[PDB]
């Protein structure tokens, strides 16, 4: 069949073999962080090729290959998006997290536990590639709390330290503020659409309620930190500063946008929604920048002019432009 | 073993029927039991209005 | 090894009880304080200041040096509340109102 | 070693007998309920020529 | 904790019952074994049996 | 279906005639065979039942925890081979022996096509966990536990007894299969009203509902390991089955009877769930939680739709699975320390690193991390009651919330900062308690991979 | 027995269910019916009860 | 069901001679091997309190106790089936010599009977 | 591919443009598919010409199994079991069908969705009006019978429903 489809679960896939071998002998030698390096290395230059494939035509897919349980009228599986959106973020993130690796690697030389650093990395990047190619909803919440699980572990990486697990409780209940609104929404369009699959709610949402937008608009507020769930990401900083270039700077924290670029569809019909986004947008914007503005500690500055990026990808939502959003993430 | 033994097991022998501990038990007893009950109540007569009298659009709900 | 004189007990009503009770919870009886008597079943346990356990000393060496705790001394009814990854209550830069009313 | 093992180890036959003996009885059992054996109205079946039950 | 589960769940139901049975069990079973008492009881439940149930 | 009930009681001999040194190998290993034999009733049908005989029926309700049950046993022997080792043999074998009672009781429990049969057995059940109670437990207040769980029990079955014998003389028959087939409205009267509180009652006191829950945390702070666990793995579902098996005559008085029930649930699972937040013992922690989760469960079958049936399905085996794990790490815990003080031994994930992946697990399971069956429940059941009611979902996202709050917070105190200093007798872990928490979580984990599996006959 | 539980034939009648529903869609559509009915039962053999007020 | 002056009953008579028209419980039946597990019983618990090796202290007193309670329960199977026997013979005749206490009802299909439906929402 | 059938899973008939290549430089795509046909799509073609060659030695069939019609729920007694039972279990299985019948209608939904693009609302409008018809009629059937549904509470729930139907009729008729 066409490649353009191997090629994009091939990426996947080879993401995931350095977790089976995390049993194996190399894991207990010192050449794991290299030989995860490389992995990363090899799915990045390997999604390049869709990138071009869609550069060249636009192909775009849905890949529903694995059957999952079927409820009554709503069957479950195991479905792929392969939009713009997917074959665009992929390499991107391939790419920062090739390099985080490699920064790693010289960063955390003297950490003893370097391979479960890495295997943590790895596991990240896997959950959060869930979250960006998901078709339905329950596979996207699977990669939503699968990147919210590696964040706490991975803020509580120095274990002895109180306030390390202190910052990962706070972003596991901050997070869990956001996962509110969105198990609201999953709820709402299961009751009323009869699917979690994208494909059936835009399908018949042509006049989308405010009810289910509101709960996406909550859940990405928790995700991405602006102003009412904001003091985890500053807080979160407790982390080895990989995890903070990774995690909390480019990748994770952009999920809660993504959501709502995900749904875009939906949200240009709705003023009310589109109206709080850009509000929320704009406060956590200013607030952020004003508290970076006069901060001594390094990382927090930055964490903060993140946390003003994203209120900026929340205004760009909120002017119904998702694409330029998807641009600046 | 004494902070364990007053914050579990010593409660009860301590206890005295109080104005004050009366009305606190039956308020953060039973008054959010009658509250969230007055709310689910009517929400749901509501909801059971409106679709006896049929405007409620209950297009493609079809799972419950 | 615990015997039975050594657990809690009702409302000390009398100073020598009260005397007792300070004894048993190795603390002066000046210091000694219950909470007051009314129907919540604190009975005889001292009421400690509501400090939080960051407001501890960490430069002293405690038995538990993350808790900030010693072996013997009387234990917070709500030691689990101040651990120092929940509410602390340390003394601020600003004042708690000063700060409410600007950030309302 | 035969018949000395056999006093120490007799005890291992008898889980494995119970359950011979169990789905012996559940055919037993099952042998008394064929009052409607190929007479439902859903599977209501000709014999084969060298059949007797359609099920037993 | 303390005020509904320790207290007054506790009140309502179990002690309630236990201290009710035992005040019942004490007044029934707190005879001095006197048979003067028993006969006049005795004498009272059969006037009352035949000025109540006919 | 005798071919699981007969192994069972031949377990009784083989215990009682095996060497002194022997009781555990053979009845470890029999009653593995005894699972993998019940694992062949999960081959259920789309049609109305596997009707075995008169006396016993299998269902796609039924399967699931029947297999539950036998796979319970041989956990429940390794968890108990350590602090029973310096027992004589005669009681460890009558110890034995009530476990192998009680999973009979269980099995026949369960298929039980007849309702005053199952209410036999239902009741049978008390007596083995009674004594395991009131006899191997460690602390003086096991008694004052035992009596607890025993008229709690009682003070809802005698009722029911009295309504099951009123409904076979109006009816005619208490058999599952008329009492379906044959099922009429129940009438909006008092006399109804009384047979539906007594038909109610006695399933809604085992869950335990939030108001009458006061037993469980002392029968389960106070029981021995393998005590605990049968209690949170399987005897809290019989009160969901039998309320799932009997809601079917009590149509259509359950909408205005419900509502008592449905607030005490939807508030007293945030109430159980802020309760874990301050509590100082860890076996008194996860049985709270676990009111929490059947109180979800009991939201479930209250609201009685097909959503909510497979969400209370899915839900009942998950916890069962999930509790029975956290139980046996308290009890790891506690076998080193003697104290079971959850603030007492601290950072051990220094000492014991496999043990607090462990616990990790442990914690992300109870957690309802997706796509584990625990969410799947949780999902199903909160879809199903947004369905009923919009306004449901504050309660479900704040008992969400608390939940997890309390499930890292029972990991972080026991597993992360420093160790205490004075503790110096923690060992390294065994193989006996590995393999247990193994063989509590890759079954979870391979369920996922199946859930039709554990969604009941609404699937 | 996962392996077991994995094989275990379709006694649920999914494939069953899936075939009978392609076969019935293939029917209705060529013959113009109005794919699924409102009615479950045929109503000529439902006797309704007379009003008549 | 007041049987005890039931016309033609022989005063102190376990079984009568029309008990002889049923058929014996057959030797294998559950409930004598349940009578027999019974008298099992109470020979280990015989040699249990006086003291003994419980399995095989007595063979002969163990035989004689599974033996005795497997003959009581044969006789006492028999008299059982024969008094519900009884039961439905008079209530079939009663029911046959009053058909106006009995009536047949008519027969009356679901499509033409009209049950209220409840709906769940 | 002939394993489903094309009436009952329809597809358009995939008009593709022609490579129009307005420039003499290489693109990657085409030289890059070419190397991954070579290297990929020819020794996986070798390897499923092995197994279906083994497969045809080897042949053996499996069966559809078919259930004739039997009374339903409306020509049963008041409380005659056998035909309850039969009826009951025809009632089922028919709900089961209708559940498929349902997937089907939403997956050409879906599909027809992913396939139109940017123009789906206006070129999916058909399998809308079939997925709106097809979700009427289940709704009507089954909707609110609950945990504890049967065949007698759907008759019962169908029987209500017409008795409205006439009634409104009749007004509408005497109106
Ligand atoms: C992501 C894909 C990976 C594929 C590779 C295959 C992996 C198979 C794993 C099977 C399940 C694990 C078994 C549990 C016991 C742990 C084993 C152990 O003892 O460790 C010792 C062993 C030896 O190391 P050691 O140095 O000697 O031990 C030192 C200490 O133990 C210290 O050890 P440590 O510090 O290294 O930590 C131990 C480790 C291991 O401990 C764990 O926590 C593992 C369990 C995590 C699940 C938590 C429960 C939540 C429910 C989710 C259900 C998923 C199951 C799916 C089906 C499972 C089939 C049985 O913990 C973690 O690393 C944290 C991971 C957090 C994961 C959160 C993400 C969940 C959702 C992910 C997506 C799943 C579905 C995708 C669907 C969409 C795409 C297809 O270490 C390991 O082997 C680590 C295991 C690998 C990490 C697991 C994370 C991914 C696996 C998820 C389940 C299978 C995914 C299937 C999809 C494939 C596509
Ligand atoms: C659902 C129905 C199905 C199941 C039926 C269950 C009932 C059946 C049996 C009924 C009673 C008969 C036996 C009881 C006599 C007691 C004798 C005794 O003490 O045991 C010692 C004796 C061996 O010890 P020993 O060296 O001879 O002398 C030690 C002294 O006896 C004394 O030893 P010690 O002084 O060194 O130790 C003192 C100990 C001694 O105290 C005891 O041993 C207690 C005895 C049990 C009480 C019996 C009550 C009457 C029946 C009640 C049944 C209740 C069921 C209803 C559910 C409620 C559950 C409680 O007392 C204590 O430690 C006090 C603390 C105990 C904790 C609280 C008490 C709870 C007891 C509840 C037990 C209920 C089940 C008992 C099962 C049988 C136990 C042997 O054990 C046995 O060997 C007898 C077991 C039966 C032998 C089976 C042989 C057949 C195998 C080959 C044939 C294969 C069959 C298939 C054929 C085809 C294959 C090819
Ligand atoms: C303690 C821990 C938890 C334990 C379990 C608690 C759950 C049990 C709650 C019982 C459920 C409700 C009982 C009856 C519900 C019916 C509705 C009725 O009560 O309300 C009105 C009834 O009006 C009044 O309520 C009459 C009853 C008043 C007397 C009851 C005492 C009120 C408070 C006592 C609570 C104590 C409960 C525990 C007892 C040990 C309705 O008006 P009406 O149209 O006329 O009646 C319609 C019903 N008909 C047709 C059958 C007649
Ligand atoms: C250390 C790191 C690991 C190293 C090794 C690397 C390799 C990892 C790969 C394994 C995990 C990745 C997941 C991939 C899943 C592949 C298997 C899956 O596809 O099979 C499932 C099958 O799994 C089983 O269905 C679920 C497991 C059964 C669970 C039973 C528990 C065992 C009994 C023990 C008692 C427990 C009591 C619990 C109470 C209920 C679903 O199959 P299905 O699509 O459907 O159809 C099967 C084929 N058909 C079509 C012919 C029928
Ligand atoms: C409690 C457990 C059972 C213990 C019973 C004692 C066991 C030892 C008894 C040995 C056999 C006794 C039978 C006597 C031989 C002949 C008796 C015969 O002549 O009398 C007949 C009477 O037969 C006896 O009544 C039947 C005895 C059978 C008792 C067993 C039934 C127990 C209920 C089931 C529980 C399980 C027990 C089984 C294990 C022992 C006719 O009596 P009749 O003059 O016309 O009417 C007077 C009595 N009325 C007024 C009540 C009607
Ligand atoms: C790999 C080792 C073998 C290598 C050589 C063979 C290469 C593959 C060829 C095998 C043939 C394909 C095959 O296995 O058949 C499908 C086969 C299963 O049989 P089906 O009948 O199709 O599924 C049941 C529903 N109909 O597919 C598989 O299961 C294997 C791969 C599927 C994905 C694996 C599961 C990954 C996800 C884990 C669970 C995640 C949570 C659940 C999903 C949530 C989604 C909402
Ligand atoms: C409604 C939610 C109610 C909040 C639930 C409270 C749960 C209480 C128990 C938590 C345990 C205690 C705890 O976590 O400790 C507090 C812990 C430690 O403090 P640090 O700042 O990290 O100090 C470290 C330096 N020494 O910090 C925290 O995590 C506390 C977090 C509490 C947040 C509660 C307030 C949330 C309000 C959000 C409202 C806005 C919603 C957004 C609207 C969006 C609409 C589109
Ligand atoms: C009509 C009458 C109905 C009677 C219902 C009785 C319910 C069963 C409980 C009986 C307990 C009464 C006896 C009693 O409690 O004695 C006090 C006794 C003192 O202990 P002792 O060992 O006897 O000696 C102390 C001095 N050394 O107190 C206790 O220990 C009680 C501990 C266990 C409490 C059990 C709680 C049982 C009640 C739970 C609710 C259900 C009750 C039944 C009716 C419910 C109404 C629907
Ligand atoms: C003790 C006395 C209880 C008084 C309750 C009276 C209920 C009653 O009598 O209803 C009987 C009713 C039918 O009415 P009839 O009298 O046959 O005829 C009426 C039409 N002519 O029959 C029944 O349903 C009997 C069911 C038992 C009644 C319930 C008794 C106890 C109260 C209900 C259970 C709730 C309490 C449970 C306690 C839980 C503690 C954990």
């Amino acid at each position: 069949m066409n490649p353009f489809a191997s090629l994009t679960l091939t990426t996947l896939t080879i993401l995931t073999i350095p977790i089976m071998m995390s049993n194996s002998n190399i894991y207990k030698t010192n050449l794991y962080p290299n030989y995860v390096k490389t992995t990363v290395s090899y799915a990045f230059t390997l999604s390049l090729v869709p990138l071009l494939m869609f550069m060249h035509t636009g192909q775009e897919m849905i890949i529903s290959n694995w059957h999952w349980m079927t409820l009554q009228t709503v069957e479950l599986s195991l479905s792929f998006k392969m939009d713009y959106f997917s074959v665009m973020f992929i390499p991107v993130a391939l790419f920062v997290t090739w390099s985080i690796m490699e920064f790693s690697m010289w960063y955390m030389h003297s950490d003893p536990f370097i391979n479960r650093f890495f295997k943590y990395l790895l596991l990240f990047l896997i959950t959060m590639m869930i979250l960006v190619t998901a078709n339905n909803l329950f596979q996207l919440f699977i990669g939503w709390e699968g990147v919210g699980i590696m964040s706490f572990l991975l803020i509580g990486w120095w274990h002895g330290r109180t306030d390390a697990n202190t910052a990962a409780l706070q972003a596991i209940l901050y997070n869990r503020i956001g996962d509110i609104g969105f198990v609201l929404s999953m709820a709402w369009f299961l009751t009323h659409s009869n699917a979690w699959d994208l494909q059936q709610i835009f399908m018949l949402n042509n006049e989308c309620p405010n009810m289910p937008l509101i709960g996406l608009l909550l859940a990405a507020a928790g995700k991405s930190a602006q102003f009412g769930l904001h003091p985890w990401l500053p807080s979160a900083m407790e982390g080895p500063t990989p995890v903070s270039a990774l995690l909390h700077s480019s990748t994770m924290v952009v999920a809660g946008v993504f959501l709502l670029i995900r749904f875009y569809p939906l949200m240009e019909t709705n003023k009310l929604v589109q109206t709080m986004t850009l509000c929320l947008g704009a406060i956590t914007t200013l607030f952020t920048a004003l508290c970076a503005i006069t901060q001594n500690d390094i990382k927090k500055i930055v964490a903060f002019s993140t946390s003003s990026q994203l209120g900026l990808m929340m205004v760009t939502i909120g002017i119904n432009q998702p694409h330029l959003a998807f641009l600046h993430i | 073993i004494r902070w364990t033994y007053a914050r579990s097991a010593n409660i009860y022998p301590n206890f005295r029927p109080t104005p004050k501990t009366s009305l606190l038990g039956a308020l953060f007893g039973i008054g959010p039991l009658f509250f969230w009950y007055y709310v689910f109540k009517t929400d749901r007569d509501k909801k059971e209005k409106l679709i006896q009298e049929g405007k409620l659009d209950q297009t493609f709900n079809i799972s419950y | 090894h615990v015997t039975k004189d050594m657990f809690p007990g009702p409302y000390p009503k009398t100073p020598e009880e009260r005397a007792a009770a300070a004894k048993k919870y190795n603390m002066r009886v000046e210091d000694y304080e219950p909470y007051p008597d009314d129907g919540m079943g604190y009975g005889d346990y001292p009421k400690l200041p509501d400090r939080s356990q960051q407001e501890r000393d960490p430069w002293y060496d405690w038995d538990h040096p993350d808790l900030r705790l010693n072996w013997g001394e009387p234990i917070h009814w709500d030691l689990d509340m101040y651990i120092r990854n929940r509410v602390d209550t340390s003394p601020t830069p600003v004042s708690w109102n000063t700060m409410c009313k600007h950030l309302f | 070693n035969v018949l000395q093992i056999v006093r120490d180890h007799w005890v291992h036959i008898l889980v494995p007998v119970g359950f011979v003996f169990g789905c012996y009885l559940d055919r037993r059992s099952d042998e008394k309920l064929t009052a409607f054996r190929n007479k439902s109205l859903l599977f209501k079946r000709e014999l084969r020529p060298n059949e007797e039950v359609t099920w037993k | 904790s303390s005020l509904l589960d320790l207290i007054w769940l506790e009140t309502i139901l179990p002690k309630t019952t236990s201290f009710i049975q035992m005040k019942m069990s004490i007044m029934v079973s707190n005879q001095k074994g006197l048979i003067k008492l028993y006969f006049l009881s005795f004498l009272i439940t059969i006037m009352i049996s035949m000025t109540l149930f006919n | 279906m005798l071919k699981i009930i007969i192994p069972t009681t031949m377990l009784l001999p083989m215990t009682w005639m095996s060497k002194h040194n022997m009781i555990w190998i053979n009845a470890t290993v029999h009653s593995l065979l005894i699972s993998l034999i019940s694992l062949s009733l999960l081959n259920q049908l789309g049609e109305n039942s596997l009707n075995f005989s008169l006396t016993f029926f299998s269902d796609s309700l039924s399967a699931p925890l029947l297999v539950l049950t036998t796979w319970l046993l041989p956990l429940m022997l390794m968890a108990s081979q350590s602090h029973l080792s310096k027992e004589t043999t005669t009681r460890k074998k009558l110890y034995i022996t009530m476990l192998i009672l009680l999973q009979l009781f269980l099995i026949m429990t369960f298929t039980a096509t007849e309702l005053i049969l199952f209410y036999i057995l239902f009741e049978a059940t008390l007596v083995p966990t009674l004594i395991i109670i009131t006899r191997w437990g460690n602390q003086t207040e096991r008694l004052n536990a035992g009596l607890y769980f025993l008229f709690y029990t009682l003070a809802g079955s005698l009722p029911l007894l009295v309504a099951l014998v009123y409904i076979q003389n109006t009816t005619g028959s208490l058999n599952f299969l008329i009492i379906h087939y044959w099922s009429h409205p129940l009438s909006n009267s008092w006399s109804n009203i009384f047979m539906w509180l007594a038909c109610i009652m006695a399933f809604m006191v085992k869950m335990p509902l939030y108001g009458l829950h006061l037993w469980l945390p002392k029968a389960h702070v106070e029981a021995p390991i393998a005590g605990s666990m049968v209690l949170a793995a399987v005897l809290l579902k019989l009160g969901g089955y039998g309320m799932m098996r009997i809601t079917t005559i009590l149509n259509p008085l359950t909408n205005y009877m419900a509502y008592p029930f449905l607030m005490l649930s939807m508030w007293g699972m945030i109430m159980t769930s802020s309760i874990c937040l301050r509590q100082t013992d860890l076996k008194s922690l996860i049985a709270y939680s676990s009111v929490s989760h059947m109180a979800l469960v009991i939201v479930a079958i209250m609201i009685q739709t097909p959503w909510s049936f497979m969400g209370a399905t899915a839900l009942m085996i998950a916890h069962g699975l999930t509790s029975s794990m956290l139980f046996c790490l308290a009890n790891t815990n506690y076998e080193r320390v003697h104290s079971r003080t959850m603030i007492l031994a601290r950072g051990l994930q220094t000492l014991l690193p496999l043990m607090a992946t462990w616990w990790l697990v442990a914690s992300l399971t109870n957690l309802a991390l997706p796509p584990s069956i625990n969410l799947i429940g949780e999902l199903f059941i909160i879809t199903a009651s947004f369905s009923w009611s919009n306004i449901t979902i504050i309660l479900m996202g704040m008992n969400m919330m608390i939940t997890a709050l309390y499930s890292l917070y029972m990991l972080i105190t026991t597993q992360r900062g420093k160790y205490t200093h004075h503790i110096n007798n923690i060992k390294p872990s065994f193989t006996r308690e590995n393999a247990l928490m193994a063989l509590h979580i890759l079954p979870l984990l391979l369920l996922t991979l199946n859930p039709k599996m554990i969604l009941g006959p609404l699937y | 027995g996962s392996t077991f539980v994995a094989y275990l034939p379709d006694y649920r009648m999914q494939e069953w269910a899936r075939r009978e529903a392609e076969r019935l869609v293939k029917y209705r559509e060529a013959n113009g019916l109005p794919l699924m009915e409102s009615n479950c039962f045929d109503p000529n053999k439902i006797q309704l009860p007379e009003d008549e007020d | 069901t007041m049987m005890s002056g039931r016309p033609g009953r022989v005063p102190l008579q376990f079984l009568p001679n029309e008990a002889r028209s049923l058929p014996p419980p057959k030797l294998t039946d559950p409930r004598l091997v349940y009578m027999g597990f019974l008298g099992y019983c109470s020979g280990l618990i015989d040699n249990a309190i006086r003291r003994r090796p419980v399995v095989s202290a007595g063979l002969h007193r163990q035989l004689l106790y599974v033996t005795s309670f497997v003959f009581f329960g044969y006789y006492l199977l028999k008299r059982q089936d024969y008094m519900y026997a009884l039961r439905d013979h008079d209530m079939f005749a009663y029911v046959k010599s009053h058909p106006e206490d009995f009536p047949e009802k008519d027969k009356k299909t679901y499509g033409e009977i009209l049950e209220e439906f409840h709906p769940v929402r | 591919p002939d394993s489903w059938d094309k009436d009952v899973y329809p597809e358009p008939p995939r008009r593709t443009p022609a490579p129009a290549p307005q420039t003499s430089l290489p693109n990657p795509v085409t030289y890059l598919t070419k190397i991954f046909d070579l290297l990929v799509d020819r020794p996986v073609t070798l390897a499923r010409e092995f197994i279906e060659q083994q497969h045809a030695k080897n042949r053996y069939y499996y069966y559809h199994r078919e259930f004739r019609r039997v009374p339903d729920i409306t020509e049963c007694e008041e409380k005659d079991i056998l035909c309850m039972f039969e009826a009951e279990m025809q009632w089922r299985r028919d709900y089961k069908v209708d559940q498929e019948i349902v997937n089907i209608i939403q997956e050409r939904l879906k599909a027809c969705q992913q396939r139109e693009g940017e123009s789906y609302r206006q070129n999916c409008a058909k399998e809308l009006e079939q997925f709106t018809q097809v979700s009427k009629a289940f709704q009507d059937r089954y909707s609110d019978l609950g945990a504890h549904y049967s065949a007698r509470k759907c008759l019962a729930k169908q029987k209500q429903r017409m008795l409205a139907e006439r009634k409104a009729a009749k007004e509408a008729a005497a109106a």
